[PDB]
């Protein structure tokens, strides 16, 4: 990687389910939720280099 | 470069910096008086550079 930044879950200015989503999203990062569907869209096709 | 990948290469303390070099390449700054106590003691380690 070059650089390091993040998506986000975009809020009004000053909202007070800005820190709802922030326990949300926390939570299911930790049980797996998170991953298993990164490797639910971007994987889909396993394919041959294996040399 | 540390300023750009802070909470990836910035370890918090010693021990585990040290453990990271016997993970990765990893080339961690640190006083040179601790380095002379960790190299010998461990003969997978060297101090590059003066
Ligand atoms: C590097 O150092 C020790 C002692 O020389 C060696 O036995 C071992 O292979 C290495 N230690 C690790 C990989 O933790």
């Amino acid at each position: 990687l070059i650089d390091s930044k993040g998506y986000g879950v975009g809020t009004p200015m000053g909202s007070p389910y800005r820190d709802k989503i922030t326990i949300a999203i926390l939570q299911l990062q930790e049980e797996g939720k998170l991953h298993m569907m990164k490797e639910k869209w971007w994987r889909g096709n396993g394919c041959p280099e294996e040399e | 470069f540390m300023s750009s990948r802070r909470q990836s290469v910035l370890v918090k303390s010693n021990e585990e910096g040290i453990q990271r070099v016997l993970t990765s390449d990893y080339a961690f700054l640190m006083e040179s008086t601790t380095i002379e106590f960790v190299t010998q003691r461990n003969c997978n380690l060297t101090q590059i550079g003066g």
